[PDB]
RNA sequence: UGCCUGGCGGCCGUAGCGCGGUGGUCCCACCUGACCCCAUGCCGAACUCAGAAGUGAAACGCCGUAGCGCCGAUGGUAGUGUGGGGUCUCCCCAUGCGAGAGUAGGGAACUGCCAGGCAU
RNA sequence: GCUCAACGGAUAAAAGGUACUCCGGGGAUAACAGGCUGAUACCGCCCAAGAGUUCAUAUCGACGGCGGUGUUUGGCACCU
RNA sequence: UCCUCCUAAAGAGUAACGGAGGAGCACGAAGGUUGGCUAAUCCUGGUCGGACAUCAGGAGGUUAGUGCAAUGGCAUAAGCC
RNA sequence: GUGAAGAGGGAAACAACCCAGACCGCCAGCUAAGGUCCCAAAGUCAUGGUUAAGUGGGAAACGAUGUGGGAAGGCCCAGAC
């Protein structure tokens, strides 16, 4: 008998990732997309939450799109 | 260096004026000339324009780089707004600070009719 | 009218639910059942996903 | 007894060895010793082939390793339970694709090449074969 | 000289290549100039057997496809990985 | 309509660096001065104001240039979905998808609105 | 206002012994033995640096490598 | 008990006495806003002054920084006055 | 995916493998995997090769003028071995 560990901790799967993708029609404050940082920046018509959340401030269909010198990743809600 | 400086102070406001789908008035300023012109949400075209390079406008100056030709510029710009209908803006200082030329230009600007 | 014949010639017991569901799109229904179906390209891409054990007469 | 200094991490997982190699061009020098078969290698096997053909050379030419085994193995002790944590590091290997060179080696005639890594192919579980440099 | 004889592949792909290699041949592509890519093949042991020399990858080579003689270079060669054997060459227009 | 320049964009390196050359009517830039508006955790450096003697030195813009950066096929290779097989730690066959790297090559951006100047 | 931290918190409030022991149950779970396996062990073999006056292979055989048996120490917990 | 990464098989999720690290706070400004600014390191020169204080220039271009672990972000700075 | 909760045919026998999903009955027919000398249903089928080891019908490093096929080479009727 022995032995012993220091190893043995994780934490909880926060449920991030993309909810509504592109082409999907969604109502004012339906949550996109969750995350920590912005690897995704707010577009037309979406918001940026206090947690880098991007929610819709409008109704419409998704839109990912590449913008800006750097090529990053925005998401803007088209008008329907 | 300053240019690209001035950018950098300036951008922010661009983008949130961008955002904001604002008609906007952007003032650019040097030594000699200061520049007005309103710019449709779009930023891509132009509505009025005006400066003191303009003989319409210089002519009746003394130097054009002063605060009076400054109110001059942002009356004429006022005048040429409101010909065209355009009455509520939002003012681009373009990394300058709201002082002295760029204040005179905005001040006359708003006496004229414009509204920001 | 471009209307072809689909005959299941081997069975379906272990196979994925996916090829099940293939199956019933194209009402195949046991083995040896011949079945007369259009010829659309849905219909070719079912035929593609079960080609191993189905037989299409044209 | 080749091993690294340091590393980021002192324990890793079994993995996988598959696929091929990318080391299979004879490079620098004239005469190589190249695997055919698969497997994981080690730094004492590694070390009694490298002896073998130094020694057969007498020190004559220049020899090259283009291997080096960065992977700690792990083994647990005998009379422990299958539990209780990952075992210790005992060794270090190499995982040997088909196609790697293993050895280089030059300033030698090829037959003096042949018989060096002959001896030191007998130190090695895999199965070799005796490469030269082509052009292109 | 190196005259080499190759004819024009009917189908590509991996299933292809593999099959012609099966059956000891392989296959090659032409490239270079205004003129569009060919994609030939070739006799594995004839190759292989010209390949030894440094004048294959010096010199000027022949490929006659169809009867049509083209004069070009050998760019680069795919080798097995531990077989003494090609896969496939890329022969540039001189 | 042509050329040049300034401003705002589009696009985001085939658009960037480097090297060489070139520009001052206007514009721009440096530049002159500062009691004042205003400013410096000191300093008119910057910010700002009043200006216009000088210079295009720098900066900027333009032109050129393949030392790079960048882009980049074709074919093949790797992988892999389904089905099947073997000598089954790994591979093969049919079929479908099909890279990355690399090669040839491209490549010294393109474009919109307004305004001004000189020519026409 | 709780390190109710055994952190969805049994109570405001709680440690041990039993070879004097007992009941209900379990091969859902251990010891013996069997089984699977064969790390280890044992028995072979490969290369041959060297030792053997010279001479690798009379006898040994370093560094390292491949197997066999099921025989030890073990692993698992499939039978009871 | 809670957080971060891997395992986790390119949506989410996913176990082991699996591999590695942390938390049980702090801040009345370390918050808000307006305005402005832009690092690390090295090189040269320079009083005490030295590998390393402060000062001036240049390279570099975030290799720094983020109240604390890691990851993701951050120049329009979320960094600094 | 199967078993569990699923019989049948095959793998000698063999829950989980291969084929295939049993309403009942029939002294009818076609097939699947797998097979066709006899036990034991069906080819001592055909054509062209290989093996001499009962390999098939258990196993590695390594060793060897076993044998079949292919491509090339260097000596050779100026006489090779
Ligand atoms: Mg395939
Ligand atoms: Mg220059
Ligand atoms: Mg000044
Ligand atoms: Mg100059
Ligand atoms: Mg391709
Ligand atoms: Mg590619
Ligand atoms: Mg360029
Ligand atoms: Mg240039
Ligand atoms: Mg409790
Ligand atoms: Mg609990
Ligand atoms: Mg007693
Ligand atoms: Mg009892
Ligand atoms: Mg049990
Ligand atoms: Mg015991
Ligand atoms: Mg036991
Ligand atoms: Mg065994
Ligand atoms: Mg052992
Ligand atoms: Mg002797
Ligand atoms: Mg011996
Ligand atoms: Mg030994
Ligand atoms: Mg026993
Ligand atoms: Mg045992
Ligand atoms: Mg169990
Ligand atoms: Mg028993
Ligand atoms: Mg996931
Ligand atoms: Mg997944
Ligand atoms: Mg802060
Ligand atoms: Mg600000
Ligand atoms: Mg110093
Ligand atoms: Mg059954
Ligand atoms: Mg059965
Ligand atoms: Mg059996
Ligand atoms: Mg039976
Ligand atoms: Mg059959
Ligand atoms: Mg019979
Ligand atoms: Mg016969």
């Amino acid at each position: 008998a022995g032995g012993s560990t220091r190893n043995g901790r994780d934490s909880e799967a926060k449920r991030l990732g993309v909810k509504r993708f592109g082409g999907e029609s969604v109502l004012a404050g339906s949550i996109i997309v969750r995350q920590r940082g912005t690897k995704f920046h707010a577009g037309a018509n979406v918001g940026c939450g206090r947690d880098h959340t991007l929610f819709a401030k409008a109704d419409g269909k998704v839109k990912f799109e590449v913008k800006g010198p750097k090529n990053r990743k925005f998401i803007s809600i088209e008008a329907e | 260096d300053k240019k690209s400086a001035r950018i950098r102070r300036a951008t922010r406001a661009r983008r949130k004026l961008q955002e904001l789908g604002a008609t906007r008035l952007v003032v650019h300023r040097t030594p000699r000339h200061i520049y007005a012109q309103v710019i449709a949400p779009n930023g891509s075209e132009v509505l009025v324009a005006a400066s003191t390079v303009e003989k319409a406008i210089a002519e009746q100056l003394k130097y054009t780089g002063n605060k009076d030709a400054a109110a001059a510029v942002g009356k004429a710009v006022a005048e040429r707004a409101l010909e065209k209908g355009i009455k509520d803006v939002s003012f681009d200082r373009s990394g300058f600070q709201y002082h002295g030329r760029v204040q005179a230009l905005a001040d006359a600007a708003r006496e004229a009719g414009l509204q920001f | 009218a471009k209307t072809i014949k689909i005959t299941q010639t081997r069975s379906a017991i272990g196979r994925l639910p996916k090829h099940k569901a293939t199956l019933l799109g194209l009402g195949l229904r046991r083995i040896g059942h011949t079945v007369e179906r259009e010829d659309t390209p849905a219909i070719r891409g079912m035929i593609n996903a079960v080609s191993f054990m189905v037989k299409v007469e044209e | 007894m080749l091993q690294p200094k340091r590393t980021k991490f002192r324990k890793m997982h079994k993995g996988r060895n598959r696929g091929l190699a990318q080391g299979t061009d004879v490079s620098f020098g004239s005469f190589g010793l190249k695997a055919v078969g698969r497997g994981r290698l080690t730094a004492r096997q590694i070390e009694a082939a490298r002896r073998a053909m130094t020694r057969a050379v007498k020190r004559q030419g220049k020899i090259w390793i283009r291997v080096f085994p960065d992977k700690p193995i792990t083994e647990k002790p005998l009379a422990v339970r299958m539990g209780k944590g990952k075992g210790n590091v005992e060794y270090w290997v190499a995982l040997i694709q088909p196609g790697k060179v293993l050895y280089e080696m030059d300033g030698v005639p090829e037959e003096l090449a042949r018989e060096a890594f002959k001896l030191a192919a007998a130190k090695l579980p895999i199965k070799t074969t005796f490469v030269t440099k082509t052009v292109m | 000289m190196f005259t080499i004889n190759a004819e024009v592949r009917k189908e590509q792909g991996k299933g292809a290549s593999r099959r012609l290699r099966a059956a000891n041949k392989f296959p090659a592509i032409i490239y270079g100039g205004k003129e569009a890519p060919l994609a030939i093949e070739l006799d594995h042991d004839k190759v292989m057997n010209m390949q030894a020399k440094a004048e294959f990858y010096s010199e000027v080579l022949t490929i006659v496809v169809d009867g049509k003689e083209i004069k070009v270079k050998a760019q680069d060669v795919q080798r097995h990985p531990y077989k003494p054997k090609l896969q496939h060459i890329d022969f540039v227009r001189a």
